[PDB]
């Protein structure tokens, strides 16, 4: 039976893990100590001999403090001390440290824990891996465990949630480096990746939910809502259940184009939801708006390639089909010449669950959208621009050189990203 | 390139205000039932200056502020392959072309157009925003040449107060200031305040005062004292006004408050 | 430029120099003040009675706290958020 | 786990060191005796970093108190937190250096280093995982400028991987308390540039500018200027000691700071500095912190950054706050004064967040800055050394320790080269 494994890496990964597992335990009714008071949870939560449920998660970080917070938190007895793995020294925003010196001592134990938990799993559906490209840990360690995980299990789907660096705001000076040097792993070793930036969520929180001071927990809660909406088809029954492999095969047409886009609807506060009627046409017209994109890219400058819609709640296929047609017969939303059929609707039953202390208003229906489209290439091109402006002066190179990366890999990775943007253009080329 | 615009009936033609990455092509429309001027921006071919670090600044000024004698754009839309057009209102002629039609404009109608454009310049500076680009080619008039509308809001900045001074030196030498060209920090309001001086001067004199041929000698000349072409008759309060708009001291020139209310313009 | 020549530099009661900054200090606000006795009727202004009120005030001691910035006054702060705060995880995820 | 070894040298060093152990003590709420008297559990969770466990619920500093002149160690033990420093870590010389860098670095340094090297190795083997070393001293002393710079040479060989940062006191132009100031400075920074991962040049004249203008203090005693340095030290590692929304450490900031190995000189700063009257018209908001931050009067060193171009900037925030109003405002300060950051690096500013604020204060932050303006200091000291070396004045004290004259030439050789390459990046 279908099984998920969560492989969260770095501080961003473990905080997303806190959010998502809090949402999952509340959704299934699991107490923080770990018992249902009163088998959809067997995708994530496995029984013990004492009648208590444990999650299929591994949180790894090369600094101990953030995970020690969870070890001392209210969920101290929900996770295992074994699935929480810490490092005495961290990468400190250095892909070389994250990939060749500190990752070597611990990739074996990480693989051991993953192997044990996969052995616990009977039918393993796949891997969801949560990390960030800016962080040295979340880039280098994730890349090396990616390299080893593919050769340990070639056939299992390896889906990536990752925090893309935002176009104007960043939290480092040397993050474009690690962003570039993780693209090799994320290109040759990922079947589909879900880069998000925090700036678009900041705009969404200012823009829809009226909250004028969100902290990291609010963006983390939105990402947790995204992943729950993704996996709702596995977890609960529905009319059109869409597991991982369906939407991955119908979102990836070419091996080197596996970079779709997340979108959620509806995102609105209680005060605003009390006055606004919500329908399938409402939420899908909200989905097809550039102002609601979780990345700073305008798809009016890009060519839609494949859209996967996940409806959830009191949804009716009539409303879905009328929605899809009232998306198709509009000139502002364009579709590529070789993709006349371009939509992937899956239907679930269970309406979204609102967490206390949350921000999202309780709604009866929701929709998630995963759109492969070509407008994303401009972000890689901007990252190329900043990488070239750094490499021309050869800044910060000595750290990597002394840690044990050869400098020609920098030029190789620049060439790789150039090839990727070139073949994105090649796919955008018309088929007449 | 133009397929999305062709679906909306936007077959433009009539190239006015030609440029590498900006044109003023007259268009035809079906929704607005008439003609619109189209301004193109090439987001990839053009340099980053326009494309990044200044692009939202220009477009936000083209989004929010409303006034009778300013730009009033209808919408911004674009064809997919990485371009940028601008759907702007009806336009007739900028001021330099109309100047050359007769050589100059007599003072009676001139103070009429100047009171209109000085009246417009009041409104820009009250809203904590600056233009830093005023030029006869960007002073777009009416078909009957009785109204003014400045355009090319390309150097906007959220200017607030004196304690912070602008460091960016952006300006064409024909309508420039030494504090732009002599490399000293300046008050953003005062640089625009002088942009009226050359605009008023060129429109009536028929020639700009100094010589935009040498970058270095122009400030040294500019302290000689501004001189008007011989045979041209103006008003004494306007002889003053040009002298208090082209003087070397930064803040000795009148600000927007006094440039608003002048004796000759009120007359 | 260390603008300090030969100058006044005497007691703050005269109210000269940075006397105001001297009054705004812990020792000055814990200094007691006698209550007026015989005489004092002559030494009075219009503002003393017409536009202001004067009453006797009780002086108190202070609590000891870990001062950070040399002119710290943690005594005269509101009696909350003075204790150790909590992590955002402990205030959101409980 | 991330342990840290507290090194000291110089009379300046010991008093700042004594005041720093005052500041991080109440943070962990540890009394003069040695017992924890705080309240919150988090406040005693991370005590292993600076303190070492002792029997009876007692904690002792990971301290190394060294000075050649024995007079000052009498003052430290007699302070308020005097009887917390372990007497074995009071390794002391028998005579002074007389403001001579030569005697402290070669002659009288050579005997006391072994005892200093004894205690620091025991401290190194006490901890499982040391983050790195740090030392406070004066480049204008005889011991700290001397023996301390001898110490920092030896540990780099013994522990190359460990980070060193020196909160180091730089001479001032007008407040000049010694005539042999340049020779020690020119002979100690030459040791810094080769063996230092990050430098903090703190100036006592600039500290006098804070009290006179920002806080309006009429009688600034040394215990005040020593507090501000101690405030900077705790603000560097507050994200290390406590959980945060986006955690960081000495390593994350150091990698985020050194573009080329010769440029590791920084200007520190402290955010919430208000006079006694200023509490009445104020509202604690992140806008009020950042405006105070980048304004040049706030700076802890003797150079206007307006005359230079900022290369890299780090701000370690402390307390409970939202992210974007920081994030918008470091974007805001980037965009507006675009002339003063370099153009070949985008996003020059680094941000770190710690949840726990300083005690009795709602919100605070610490600013570490790399800019071109630090070169304006090094040309000034080079100006004043050469005018005295060119007459070979005062020289016989230094040549009386057997040292040659080429090292004088070689020391100035690096400084002129250092300002040469530093000018190229403007
Ligand atoms: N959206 C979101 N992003 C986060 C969160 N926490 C960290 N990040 C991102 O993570 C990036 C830095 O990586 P970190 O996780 O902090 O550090 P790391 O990945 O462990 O790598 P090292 O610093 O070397 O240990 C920042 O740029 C943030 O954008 C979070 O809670 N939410
Ligand atoms: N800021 C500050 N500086 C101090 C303090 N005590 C001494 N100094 C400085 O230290 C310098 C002299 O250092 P010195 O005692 O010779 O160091 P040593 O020879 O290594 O012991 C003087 O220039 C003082 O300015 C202090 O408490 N605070
Ligand atoms: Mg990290």
């Amino acid at each position: 039976m279908r099984e998920c494994i969560s492989i969260h890496v770095g501080q961003a990964g473990v905080q997303i893990g806190n959010a998502c597992w809090e949402l999952y335990c509340l959704e299934h009714g699991i107490q923080p100590d770990g018992q249902m008071p009163s088998d959809s949870f067997n995708t994530f939560f496995s029984e013990t001999g004492a009648g208590k449920h444990v999650p299929r998660a591994v949180f790894v970080d090369l600094e101990p403090t953030v995970v020690d917070e969870v070890r001392t938190g209210t969920y101290r007895q929900l996770f295992h001390p074994e699935q929480l793995i810490t490092g005495k020294e961290d990468a400190a925003n250095n892909y070389a440290r994250g990939h060749y010196t500190i990752g070597k001592e611990i990739v074996d134990l990480v693989l051991d824990r993953i192997r044990k938990l996969a052995d616990l799993c009977t039918g393993l559906q796949g891997f969801l891996i949560f990390h960030s490209f800016g962080g040295g840990t979340g880039s280098g360690f994730a890349s090396l465990l990616m390299e080893r995980l593919s050769v340990d299990y070639g056939k299992k789907s390896k889906l990536e949630f990752a925090i893309y660096p935002a176009p104007q705001v960043s939290t480092a000076v040397v993050e474009p480096y690690n962003s570039i040097l993780t693209t090799h792993t994320t290109l040759e070793h990922s079947d589909c990746a879900f880069m998000v930036d925090n700036e678009a969520i900041y705009d969404i929180c200012r823009r829809n939910l009226d909250i004028e001071r969100p902290t990291y927990t609010n963006l983390n809660r939105l990402i947790g809502q995204i992943v729950s909406s993704i996996t709702a088809s596995l977890r609960f029954d529905g009319a059109l259940n869409v597991d991982l492999t369906e939407f991955q095969t119908n979102l990836v047409p070419y091996p080197r184009i596996h970079f779709p886009l997340a979108t959620y609807a509806p995102v609105i506060s209680a005060e605003k939801a009390y006055h606004e009627q919500l329908s399938v046409a409402e939420i899908t017209n909200a989905c097809f708006e550039p102002a609601n994109q979780m990345v700073k890219c305008d798809p009016r400058h890009g060519k839609y390639m494949a859209c996967c819609m996940l409806y959830r709640g009191d949804v009716v296929p009539k409303d879905v089909n009328a929605a899809i047609a009232t998306i198709k017969t509009k000139r502002t939303i364009q579709f590529v010449d070789w993709c006349p059929t371009g939509f992937k609707v899956g239907i679930n039953y269970q309406p979204p669950t609102v967490v206390p202390g949350g921000d999202l208003a309780k709604v009866q229906r929701a929709v998630c959208m995963l759109s492969n489209t070509t407008a994303i290439a401009e972000a890689w091109a901007r990252l190329d621009h900043k990488f070239d402006l750094m490499y021309a002066k050869r800044a910060f190179v000595h750290w990597y050189v002394g840690e044990g990366m050869e400098e020609g890999e920098f030029s190789e990775a620049r060439e790789d990203l150039a090839a990727l943007e070139k073949d994105y253009e090649e796919v955008g080329v018309d088929s007449v | 390139g133009d397929k999305l615009l062709s679906e909306l009936g936007y077959k433009l033609g009539r190239t006015i205000g030609e440029g590498s990455y900006s044109k003023v092509k007259v268009a035809t429309s079906k929704k607005y039932k008439g003609t619109v001027a189209i301004k193109v921006v090439d987001r990839r071919r053009a340099p980053p200056d326009f494309v990044n670090k200044f692009l939202p600044r220009e477009l936000s000024i083209l989004r929010g502020v409303r006034h009778p004698h300013i730009v009033h754009v209808f919408e911004f839309i674009e064809v997919c392959n990485g371009k940028l057009y601008i759907v702007m209102e009806a336009a007739a002629t900028d001021l330099l072309q109309a100047v050359q039609r007769n050589g100059r404009i007599p003072g009676s109608q001139a103070r009429e157009l100047f009171s209109q454009i000085a009246g417009a310049v009041r409104y820009l500076h009250d809203h904590h925003l600056v233009h830093r680009d005023l030029k006869c080619e960007n002073v777009l008039l009416s078909p009957d040449e009785r109204r003014v509308k400045i355009t090319d809001f390309g150097f906007g900045r959220q200017a607030h107060g004196y304690p912070d001074l602008s460091t960016t030196y952006c300006g064409s030498a024909a309508y420039a200031s030494p504090e732009v060209l002599l490399g000293i920090p300046y008050d953003p309001k005062k640089y625009d305040v002088w942009s009226l001086g050359v605009v008023l001067y060129v429109m009536v004199t028929g020639c700009m005062p100094f010589d935009d041929s040498d970058i270095a000698g122009l400030p040294r000349r500019q302290k000689r004292g501004v001189l008007y072409p011989d045979g041209l008759e103006l008003s004494e309060r306007c002889k003053s006004l040009i002298a208090e708009l082209l003087q070397f001291s930064p803040s000795a020139r009148p600000s927007a408050g006094q440039v608003a209310r002048n004796g000759w313009l009120r007359a | 430029w260390r603008c300090t020549t030969n100058e006044n530099s005497y007691s703050n009661r005269t109210l000269v120099g940075n006397w105001n900054q001297e009054r705004y200090d812990l020792k000055n606000i814990v200094k007691p003040k006698p209550l007026p006795s015989q005489f004092g009727h002559a030494f009075e202004t219009t503002y003393d009675a017409n536009y202001s009120r004067k009453k006797p005030q009780s002086t108190h001691r202070f609590k000891r706290e870990p001062h950070w910035f040399p002119g710290h006054q943690p005594e005269l702060d509101p009696p909350h958020y003075k204790c150790t705060a909590k992590s955002t995880y402990m205030t959101n995820y409980s | 786990m991330r342990e840290i070894v507290h090194l000291q040298a110089g009379q300046c060093g010991n008093q700042i060191g004594a005041k720093f152990w005052e500041v991080i003590s109440d943070e962990h709420g540890i009394d003069p005796t040695g017992t924890y008297h705080g309240d919150s559990d988090l406040q005693l969770e991370r005590i292993n970093v600076y303190y070492n466990e002792a029997t009876g619920g007692k904690y002792v500093p990971r301290a190394v108190l060294v000075d050649l002149e024995p007079g000052t160690m009498d003052s430290v033990r007699s302070g308020p937190f005097g009887q917390i420093f372990r007497p074995d870590n009071f390794v002391f010389g028998q005579s002074g250096a007389g403001n001579n860098w030569a005697k402290g670095h070669y002659t009288e340094g050579a005997e006391l280093v072994d005892s200093v090297l004894d205690v620091v190795r025991k401290e190194a083997e006490s901890c499982d995982c040391l983050q790195g070393f740090q030392l406070t001293h004066s480049l204008g002393g005889g011991t700290g400028s001397g023996m301390g710079t001898l110490l920092i040479s030896k540990i780099r060989e013994e522990y190359p991987d460990r980070i060193m940062n020196t909160f180091s006191v730089v001479p001032s132009p007008k407040v000049s308390d010694t005539v042999v100031e340049p020779y020690n400075a020119t002979l100690s920074v030459h040791q810094l540039v080769e063996n230092t991962d990050e430098t903090y040049c703190i100036d006592n004249e600039a500290l006098y500018d804070i009290c006179f203008r920002t806080l309006k203090l009429t009688t600034p005693t040394y215990g005040d200027l020593n507090h501000l340095v101690s405030a900077t030290m705790s603000g560097v590692t507050t994200c290390l000691r406590f959980p945060g929304q986006l955690n960081a450490d000495l390593r994350k900031l150091a990698v985020n700071m050194v573009p080329f190995p010769r440029l590791h000189f920084f200007m520190p700063g402290f955010a919430p500095l208000t006079s006694r009257g200023s509490q009445q018209y104020r509202a604690l908001t992140v806008p009020e912190l950042t405006q105070q931050m980048f304004d040049a009067k706030n700076m802890m060193a003797a150079c206007d950054p307006r005359h230079g171009r900022y290369l890299t900037v780090a701000a370690v925030f402390r307390g409970r706050m939202s992210m974007k109003e920081v994030d918008e405002q470091m974007l805001n300060v980037q965009n507006k004064n675009s002339s003063y950051f370099v153009e070949w690096i985008p996003n020059n500013v680094k941000t770190a967040v710690c949840d726990i604020p300083p005690r009795g204060l709602k919100m605070s932050a610490t600013f570490i800055g790399n800019s071109t303006a630090i070169q304006e200091l090094f040309k000034r000291i080079s100006e004043q050394f050469t005018a005295m070396f060119r007459r070979k004045a005062f020289l016989h004290w230094y040549t009386g320790e057997g040292m040659d004259e080429m090292e004088f030439t070689e020391a100035e050789s690096n400084m002129n080269d250092l300002v040469s390459e530093y000018q190229q990046y403007q």
